[PDB]
């Protein structure tokens, strides 16, 4: 089943919606915030779920093994920044620490970038599952080594304007058309993780 | 419940029964209410959604004479997570507290996503003490709700005052908060944290403060478990 | 009864509501903490410029007791021949930069010329002498005009963050509390009781015409 | 804003300058003026003093500290009016000649109603 | 048809009221906060409305030309300071520049003089149009001199006490007795106008 | 009748905790917080009304005539510190007067040994109403020596270091035995304001 549930003028107050969420695995809620910013799909990345996630594992450790453990990093990044930002639009993001300033950049990233989704150009209206997988590996891995890299002495202003090439380059990964294939797909994909990498390094120093 | 009377009473064996989503059963409750034609009470629910809850909470507790016992965990989920909806309310109105399960920890990936500080059980001080589970079971359950509790809220003052400006305190109870709500809160999914163990990793983690620190533990536990 | 926020009474607008008197509430506490630290540094603040100002006092007549001294060694007063002896002596202030408690408080970091005693050497030896004490004094100055800045940048920090808190404690909880006392107790009740009513009366009606099918036959059973 | 550098004028005594300029002194060759301009020792009137006052810490970009002598204690007023902000010219009410920092410094007088 | 509507519990969206509403082109709402503090006729600015303004022009040309442009301009300025007063109970008066502060000068005095009409006594018992619209003339010139000298240099704060005099006459204007003739009461009102641009024009100087 | 009330979410406003707070006379009104500071009997004396004070006078005038006028001063103290903590907290203990640290002090005497009564110890278990008068008039009357010889002398710090001793006495006499007898009970509090007397006199040179 895929069971459309229009909203009504309620959120989840509506009784239809409340009888619903008692029995469907997966509910790709509504958010209305989203959809008055335009950011489409607008699904609310904080009160959806998929009681599949478990289940899945068997499927996921035989083809994408790290997969899990990237979505729930990807959800730990943007329920970190949630919380975060509910806290600096009531006071501003001049006492956040640098860490704090990375998981505030890297969630309006993903939210930008991996969660936002046309949906109508050629590419990226169908995303695959490997290349979804590796643009989550991407945006991981650059917010991993963000918080690395302030973990030593680099400051992440500074960082930031040295490596806008490399938040650049995995904002735009979401442009690979997927019609050209894993084979290399990947390599692209590949040959960005490591160029993150080794730019990472060396702007560290 | 009649199996567990049964289980309870006329063998002796003790029973944690388990009743799990409730309000799917209040769900099930309003559509008996309605066949009636009984017009709907509070929420839709019929009026007396307390009786026929209390009929079933209420057969649970320990017996004079027989040795058995029936312990309830009523499982419900929020009908849209608001503590005022009828259900929760009544439950929480007949049972002995509550164990909340939060979606702000579930969104962090933690397992189970046990809500410590709102969650409490009003005669939990019964249950603990040098009969069962160890002494300092329960100085160490206080102590680590408010170390949780202080934590929290630096955790929310990290993004106002900024870190370095943090008493030791809180900065100590930042780390302590991350290392509690990843290793202590979070349990995989099939590890049987036996109670001794569990109180174990709890002093593990408690030890991250000086011993005069932790006001609320009582000195003549500190001065023999704190160092091991 | 109170103060309204005029809003169009709903589940969805109580949900909404509630969560904004969270939101306003956790916000309070927040800045009133914030108030707090803030205020704890502006008390330090103060008593340190307090302090500084009776340095002023005595630290000051030290540095010009050494001018005296200097003048009794030559005689006279050099104030005079120190007129408009360079354009830029040995020191200058830095631009402020810092980050107290969360305010970028700017605090003076002034430090000397590297073009030292550009109008040193003048006179008998005490004019060296002289000119480190001055140093020292305007060493000290630097610190209390620091001290200073700070007690003027944080006490309008202060200021703004304890009237935010008041305002939310005095009109913004207490406008958002009436609008959800409101919204459910008021109204949403009232709605569902009106509902109730009609319901009752459909099963009034209902119940009557059954009754009724009910006397008609058994009637006809009865005869 | 830019560096800058202290500047004392108040009438009370100008023997703070002459006590000071051996190591912290302003003048401003570009403009031929010297920053540090003396306060006569109570030789002008208020009014010269509040002109380059005026001067400093309203047309002044460069941000520096400022200090006063006794006649602090007299000006006070003034230097409400100018010590609104710590730049370009935060105050200062040096003792000069004569202990002359008593609670009616303005900036104490501050401090003490917020005390 | 004038139809008081007195809904239950002051609410505006008690039935009566909205079906009422919809079907009356003039909703003269008056506001229980504004009776209390005996300010009469207790009308609420906000939210009433009259649709028959636009049909009102044929004979505000052919009798008083300039009715609607003050109109217009006093609901212009009675809507800024409700925005202003709305800032200012969380804000204060500091941050509030010149020109808001004359705004908010002149609404206080429209609301305590002009709108406010004691009903009972012999002065404002039966308000002429005539008196109405000289009033609105005194009130809008009133303000207008006010903007033009704080735009013109002199700060509205050392303003307020040298032309306290004037703003006291504004004030007294509604005392103009309305049995006194038109010829009469319009003549006064010239006079306060004439005495408005004079000590606006002296006192600027 | 001394029926306690829980409402459904501790609400306290539901018509249920509303008719019996506007029938119940005396409303002893617990409090959690005051029980988590482990102060019982954990009442809160804030909001603990109660309307029996007035038709009690024919009881207290008949056998402990200044029992009253004595809790009025106390009730009026301890209201004065509960506010006076507001502006401690907004401004350092230091710009208190004496009078006002004075009144700190009783009053966090009395929260600690005459409100905070043990309970499960055998000389506090039952406080019968005589030696409770008697404490009364005993706190009382050190809260006004103090006030007066502060008043009329010292600072209030010199003469609460210099009479530490009466302060001990009069917190330790919850200790007195009620089952001494009450006139041994009452001698003993006579002996105990004499004494105290004699120590404010000394303290006062």
């Amino acid at each position: 089943i895929v069971a459309a549930v229009s909203p009504a003028g309620g959120d989840f107050s509506d009784p239809v919606t409340t009888a619903t969420l008692g029995i469907t695995q997966v509910f790709w809620g509504l958010d209305k915030k989203l959809a008055q910013r335009k950011h489409f799909p607008s699904i609310n990345t904080s009160v959806s779920y998929s009681k599949y996630t478990n289940v899945l594992n068997k499927f996921y450790d035989s083809n994408y093994p790290e997969f899990p453990v990237l979505r729930d990093r990807m959800k730990e990044i943007l329920s970190n920044a949630e919380e975060l930002e509910q806290v600096v639009q009531l006071v501003g993001k001049s006492a956040l620490s640098d860490s704090d300033k990375i998981t505030l950049d890297v969630a309006t990233l993903i939210k930008e970038d991996f969660l936002q989704q046309n949906g109508y150009s050629t590419y990226d209206a169908f995303c695959p599952i490997w290349k979804t997988f590796d643009m989550m590996r991407a945006f991981i891995s650059y917010h991993d080594e963000a918080q690395k890299a302030v973990a030593n002495g680099a400051n992440w202003s500074k960082l930031a304007d040295s490596t806008g090439d490399v938040k650049h380059a995995v904002s735009s990964s979401k442009f690979f058309e997927p019609s050209r294939g894993e084979k290399e797909v990947h390599g692209e994909f590949e040959k960005l993780l490591s160029t993150m990498q080794e730019r990472f390094a060396e702007s560290t120093d | 419940l009649t199996t567990a009377e049964y289980l309870a009473y006329q063998t002796e064996r003790h029973v944690l029964t388990i009743l799990t989503d409730m309000s799917s059963y209040a769900d099930a409750l309003r559509e008996v209410s309605a066949a009636r034609e009984e017009v709907p009470g509070r929420r839709g629910y019929p009026g007396y959604m307390y009786t026929d809850l209390s009929t079933i909470y209420e057969r649970a507790g320990r017996v004079e004479g027989r040795n058995g016992s029936i312990t309830q965990i009523p499982i419900l989920t929020m009908p849209n997570d608001d503590i005022t909806h009828p259900i929760p309310d009544l439950t929480g109105y007949i049972t002995e507290g509550q164990i909340f399960v939060d979606r702000q920890l579930h969104n962090k990936g933690i397992y189970p996503p046990i809500n410590v500080l709102p969650s409490l059980s009003r005669l939990m001080k019964s249950a603990i003490g040098e009969g069962m589970t160890r002494k300092d079971h329960g100085d160490v359950s206080n102590q680590l709700y408010a170390k949780y509790a202080i934590g929290k809220d630096a955790a929310a003052m990290k993004a106002v005052v900024g870190e370095e400006a943090l008493s030791i305190e809180d900065k100590l109870s930042l780390e302590f908060l991350e290392k509690f709500e990843k290793t202590f809160i979070t349990q995989g999914a099939y590890e049987d944290r036996t109670v001794f163990e569990s109180l174990d990793q709890a002093w593990s983690l408690l030890r991250i403060y000086p011993k005069e620190m932790l006001n609320r533990i009582s000195p003549k536990i500190l001065d023999e478990f704190y160092d091991r | 009864s109170g103060n309204r926020e005029q809003v169009f009474p709903t589940r969805m607008t109580l949900g909404l509501m509630k969560t904004k008197l969270k939101g306003a509430n956790q916000g309070y506490s927040l800045l009133k903490r914030k108030s707090e630290a803030l205020t704890k540094r502006f008390r330090d603040i103060t008593k340190r410029i307090d302090d500084a100002k009776q340095k002023m006092g005595r630290v000051m007549q030290t540095a010009a007791f050494s001018l005296a001294e200097v003048s009794y060694a030559t005689g006279e007063n050099i104030g005079y021949q120190v007129q408009e002896s360079v354009s830029t002596a040995r020191f200058k202030v830095r631009a402020r930069q810092e980050n107290v408690s969360g305010v970028y408080l700017s605090q003076f970091e002034s430090y000397i010329d590297p073009e030292i005693n550009d109008f040193r050497l003048t006179g008998l030896g005490r004019g060296g002498q002289q000119v480190q004490r001055a140093k020292e004094i305007y060493s000290r100055a630097v610190e209390t005009l620091v001290e200073l800045a700070s007690l003027q940048t944080a006490f309008i920090i202060l200021d703004e963050v304890i009237k935010v808190t008041n305002r939310r404690v005095n009109a913004i909880e207490h406008v958002i509390i009436p609008r959800t006392e409101n919204t459910i107790a008021y109204i949403n009740s009232e709605l569902d009781e009106l509902d109730r009513e009609e319901f009752y009366r459909l099963k009034k009606v209902q119940e009557k015409k059954q009754n009724e099918t009910a006397k008609l036959d058994a009637e006809m059973k009865l005869k | 804003a830019e560096k800058r550098t202290l500047i004392a004028v108040i009438a009370d005594e100008d023997t703070t300058t002459g006590l000071l300029l051996a190591g912290i002194g302003q003048i401003t060759p570009e403009t031929q003026e010297k920053n540090f301009f003396v306060y006569q020792e109570g030789k002008t009137t208020k009014e010269e003093i509040t002109d380059k006052f005026n001067h400093f810490t309203e047309e002044r970009d460069d941000i520096a500290i400022l200090l006063i002598n006794q006649h602090i204690a007299e000006n006070i007023r003034a230097r409400v009016d100018s010590f609104t902000n710590a730049f370009p010219a935060i105050l200062e009410i040096p003792s000069k000649d004569h202990p002359y920092d008593p609670e009616k410094d303005s900036v104490l007088k501050r401090v003490r109603k917020l005390f």
